[PDB]
This record gives C-alpha cells, structure tokens and sequence, in this order.
C-alpha cells in the first residue's frame, strides 16, 4: 500500500514550491522532480520539492480514508497526456506504462484516455471554455468567427495551449478551425492571458475549470468566459488508475463520500473562489 | 441477449403516454421538424400504494429514450423497456436484513439489466451497482408557487419548521437518502418524512394546488417544470450538486462500452443536442 503517484503543476489544482531551509511544512506534501544534469547526458537528480493545492488536499483525504501512503512525483515526459506515434506520454503515459499506480491533478476525462486507463468518478466539472475581453461578441465554439475565420477582415485571432484534451477535441470536431488556430498556439495559460490583455489575441480556448478560476481572479474583471461561463464538451477531472486497478472501487466511493458530506464544497471554497 | 431496461416517468427525461387504440405510438415532431423517437414501454396504470398493479403497453420518449436508442445502436444490442413496478428510483431500507426498492431493487434482482433514467449517482448506490460516467450534471433546488418567499436552503421556514409551512421531497429517492444521511439536515428530514410524495408529478401538482408550500427536487426537472408552468418558480441556486448516470450490475459486460459511448456523446455535441431538444427551451 505504498503507491507511486504522478502529478503535474497547474495552479490552483497542483502548486509546486521550493523546500524549506529542509522538509515540507504547513498544507504541503513532499513531491519530487527528476532534473537533468545537462543535455549531453541521461544523468539527473530527483529534486525534493513541496506540493499543495485543490488536488493535493483530495490526495491527502484519499490517503487517509482509503489507507495508503505514497511517493508523489512530477511528470517530466510531456504534460497531461498525448498519444504520439501510438505511444502515450505525460501523466496518462506514466499510468499506462505502470510507472505510477495513479495520476492526480487537473487531468481531463476523455474517450481516448478511457480506452487505456480507468478513471475515477469526476471530482470537478470541466470541458472547454472561451476566454475573451469583456464585451466580445461570440455565440460559442459554433460562432462563424471560429468556424470560418477567413470570412472576416481582419480574421479573429484565437488559440489554445496545444497537446492537451482541448486541442484533441478541436482537431476531432472542427478541422478547419484547428489548422487555422495552430499559428496562435500559446506556450501556457500565463502567456495566453498576457496575449489577451495586450490585444495580441482575441480569444483563448482552454480547460473550463482553469479558465473559470482565472476569470474569477482577473485584475479589473476584464477577462471573462463566454455565455456566462458556458462549458462545451462537458467532462470532468478524474484520478487516472491502471486498467483493472484494485484501488478504483475505494477511491470512487471515497470521492462520492467527500461530495456527499460537504468535504468537496469546503475544498472549492478554500481553493477555487474568486472576487469576479 | 435482449436487454431488459427499466425506466421511470420523469419529464423531460421520460415522457409516458397511452398507446393509440391500435397499440402504436402517436407520430410527433420536434420544433426542428425531426420525428420524435418513441418506444413501447410496459408498465402499471396509476394506482394507490398497496393495490394490485395491472401492466399495459405505454409509449415512452424523451432525453433518456433518445440516449437509450443511441447506446443500443453504438453497442449493437436489442432491448425491451419497462416502467419500474413500484414507481420509485430506489433506496435501501431495513426490513437485520436490508433491501433495495425501486429501479435499484429491480436491477439487483435481475428484473432489469440496465437502468436508463435520471438516476442520481451517490455513494449508497455505488456500493451495490456500477454507474456509467455521468450524462447530465445538475443538483438540488426548491420549487414554490410564484409569490412564496423563500431565500433557499437556509430559510428559517425550512431550518426551524412548523405545520404552517409544509415542504417535502419524493419518497424512496436520492433526495430522501441525502437528507437522511446529512445529520446537519436532520431537522429538515424529520419534517419531510411526514409529507413526502409518491412521485415528482404528485408533488408538483400539490405545489400548484397550495397543498405543498415547497418541493425539494432535481434542478434539471424543476427548472424544466418552472419554464412550462409560469405559476411555479425555483428559489435560489443549487444547494447541492449531483450527476445522473446509467445503472448496471457490477458484473455487466456492457459497463466499459456504456461509459465510452457517453464520453463520445459529450465530446461530439450529441449530448448537448439532446439537452437543447428536451431539457432547455
Ligand atoms: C455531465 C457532465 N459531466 C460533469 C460532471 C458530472 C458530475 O456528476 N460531477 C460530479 C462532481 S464534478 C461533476 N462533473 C461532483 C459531484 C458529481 C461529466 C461527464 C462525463 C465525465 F466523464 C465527467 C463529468
Ligand atoms: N486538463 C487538460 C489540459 C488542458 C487543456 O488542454 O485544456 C488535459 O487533461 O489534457
């Protein structure tokens, strides 16, 4: 019952901090990250860091109720999970290839991942949202500005952070929109928000739970999600486990217990509320 | 390998109507001009508790019937639909022995192979059956007659009750389970257990008839009801959030493919289209 668990940093779900001057204190848990010595070697060191956040508090509650201990580590081969040349990388890959018993974080449940890992019941609703400057007129993902962007002079400028569940959905559903958007790929959420705030981007398409958190914390309440926080292709965040995992039954029941007794609502108040 | 599906009457998820004289279903069309898909569902006629039940073919349609048709097409199974004999969703009651009633009991006894209905996923039921990934996310809210003043779940008329302001839910439902388990709601639970209704339709009617001052139920059902019956309104937001899933026995060979089909339908807009067709407007 000592389990290898993988995570990925994505505030406020998983937040990574440097260790004290030399253990993890307060509401943090130890988490390690493999860091290369240089680029001409495979040699590296596990660096001891500290992790906290909404998903970490869920892990702490699961560890206590389900009765397991764990060795938490940060994924270094990709991010959430993408199938590249039929091989899964990121958190999904760590679980698929049995390096981790489970993956905890801002991990989106989708059909293709569910074919290779089992997911727990969802603990947070997510999907796709559209972030814009307040007042921008867009009807949703079906808006002609997104579907047929060159029908506008100048064309609407919009992008996502590639290789995650959002880009996969756009590629599957809207082929033209997808090939158009790639020139607007953002390195991460922080870069995308700066691009929107400075008028270099008109819309940012990304994970609903993250966008709704970011809109709620925006300085001047300038950036909002369209349709008053509308969520397209609704899914949720789930704990990924190996297919046929003996831990799935107890994890599912504990998550449903936390929702039922108000423990989940208490975590949302602690980590996900915003002024906007 | 013909699946027995159990359902329950619950607009807009499951509409239940009499068949025509010839035993077929009335041909109907949506606002889009598309034909309404209907299935024959056998069930008892409305009767008082403790009475013999007489089973007759009826017509079934709605969000959950469209969902069943899509699952049957994708997974290549045939089926027969029946309405839950006792008219209930399902709770576990003490008889040392404990037994499940409603659709829960039917599935566990093999009378049904799948529950296709607005069935709330909760810890109590998941201990005994397998739920698919959710097909709808919603929660609990309160229905009142327009003019009734309630702030919500924290209203003193709810938290400190008397025989002057009557509120209730549906018997042997997930709401009944929620209020019974949560000790913080025990004052509310004790008031409700005196006035709970046999069905959501009876409770909604009682609110209209001024027999019930507040009805505590599923927001996906109450908001649809309020949007049609303009003499009724929901009060506040959701005080609790929950999802609906498909119910199957833990050893079902269809469990993985049910959830994959549900995920595919969320991702390609099919579920959003069903929601727009039935639950919105
Ligand atoms: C129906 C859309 N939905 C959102 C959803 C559904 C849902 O019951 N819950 C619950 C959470 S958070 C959540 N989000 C806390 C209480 C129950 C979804 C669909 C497919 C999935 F695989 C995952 C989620
Ligand atoms: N949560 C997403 C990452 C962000 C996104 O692509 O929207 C996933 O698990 O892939």
């Amino acid at each position: 019952n000592h389990l290898s668990i993988v995570t990925l940093e994505e505030a406020p779900f998983v937040i990574v901090e440097d260790i004290d001057p030399e253990t993890c204190v307060r509401n943090t848990v130890p988490c390690r990250k493999f860091v290369k010595i240089n680029n001409s070697t495979n040699e590296g060191m596990n660096v001891k860091k500290c992790c906290k956040g909404f998903c970490i508090d869920i892990l702490k509650k699961l560890s206590r109720t389900v009765k397991f201990t764990y060795d938490l580590y940060l994924v270094t081969n990709g991010k959430h999970g993408k199938k590249v040349n039929n091989v899964w990388n990121g958190m999904i890959g760590e679980v698929v290839y049995q390096r981790a018993v489970m993956a905890v974080g801002s991990l989106t449940i989708n059909e293709e991942r569910s074919e290779v890992v089992d997911f727990s019941v969802p603990f947070v609703e997510t999907g796709i949202s559209v972030m814009v400057s307040r007042g921008t007129q867009v009807t949703g993902l079906s808006d002609k500005k997104f579907q047929r962007p060159h029908d506008y002079s100048p064309p609407f400028r919009f992008g996502t952070v590639p290789n995650g569940s959002t880009e996969r959905n756009i590629r599957n559903n809207y082929p033209y929109m997808h090939q158009y958007m790639t020139k607007f790929n953002q390195k991460g959420v922080e870069d995308a928000l700066v691009s929107l705030k400075t008028g270099k981007l008109d819309a940012f398409i990304y994970d609903a739970a993250v966008l709704n958190y970011k809109a709620g914390r925006d300085e001047g309440c300038k950036l909002v999600t369209i349709g008053s926080g509308y969520i397209f292709a609704t899914t949720g965040y789930g704990i990924a486990l190996q297919k046929g995992s003996p831990w799935k039954r107890q994890i599912d029941l504990a998550l449903l217990q936390f929702v039922g007794d108000g423990e989940m609502e208490e975590l949302e108040t602690l980590w996900l509320t915003g002024i906007c | 390998t013909r699946l027995k599906i159990v359902t329950i009457h619950q607009e807009p998820f499951v509409y239940v109507k009499p068949t025509l004289s010839d035993g077929t279903c009335k041909e109907e069309f949506t606002v889009n001009g598309d034909p309404v898909k209907k299935v024959i569902c056998t069930g008892p006629n409305d009767t008082s508790p403790g009475s013999p039940r007489h089973t007759v073919p009826q017509c079934c349609y709605g969000f959950c019937i469209d969902l069943l048709i899509k699952l049957a097409r994708t997974m290549n199974f045939t089926y027969e639909v029946h309405l839950v004999a006792d008219g209930k969703f399902g709770t576990q009651e003490r008889v040392n022995k404990k037994e499940w009633n409603g659709m829960m009991g039917e599935l566990l006894s093999g009378q049904a192979d799948m529950i296709v209905a607005p069935l709330t996923i909760n810890n109590e039921r998941a201990q005994y059956i397998e739920f698919s990934k959710p097909f709808k996310y919603q929660g609990l809210t309160i229905l009142v007659k327009k003019g009734t003043r309630i702030t919500g779940i924290n209203d003193p008329r709810l938290r400190n009750p008397s025989d002057k302001f009557i509120y209730a839910t549906v018997k042997q439902s997930s709401v009944d389970i929620y209020f019974r388990r949560q000790v913080e709601l025990s004052t509310m639970y004790r008031h409700m257990e005196k006035h709970n209704y046999e069905s959501a339709a009876e409770a909604i009617q009682a609110v209209r008839d001024n027999k019930l001052h507040a009805f505590i139920w599923d927001s996906a059902v109450l908001e649809f009801e309020a949007s049609q019956k303009c003499d009724l309104v929901t009060t506040g937001e959701l005080f609790f959030r929950s999802g609906f899933g498909i119910g199957m026995r833990k050893d079902s060979p269809w469990k993985q493919n049910v959830s994959l089909s549900i995920l595919k339908s969320h991702e390609n807009g099919f579920m959003e289209d069903l929601d727009k067709t039935w639950v919105r407007y």
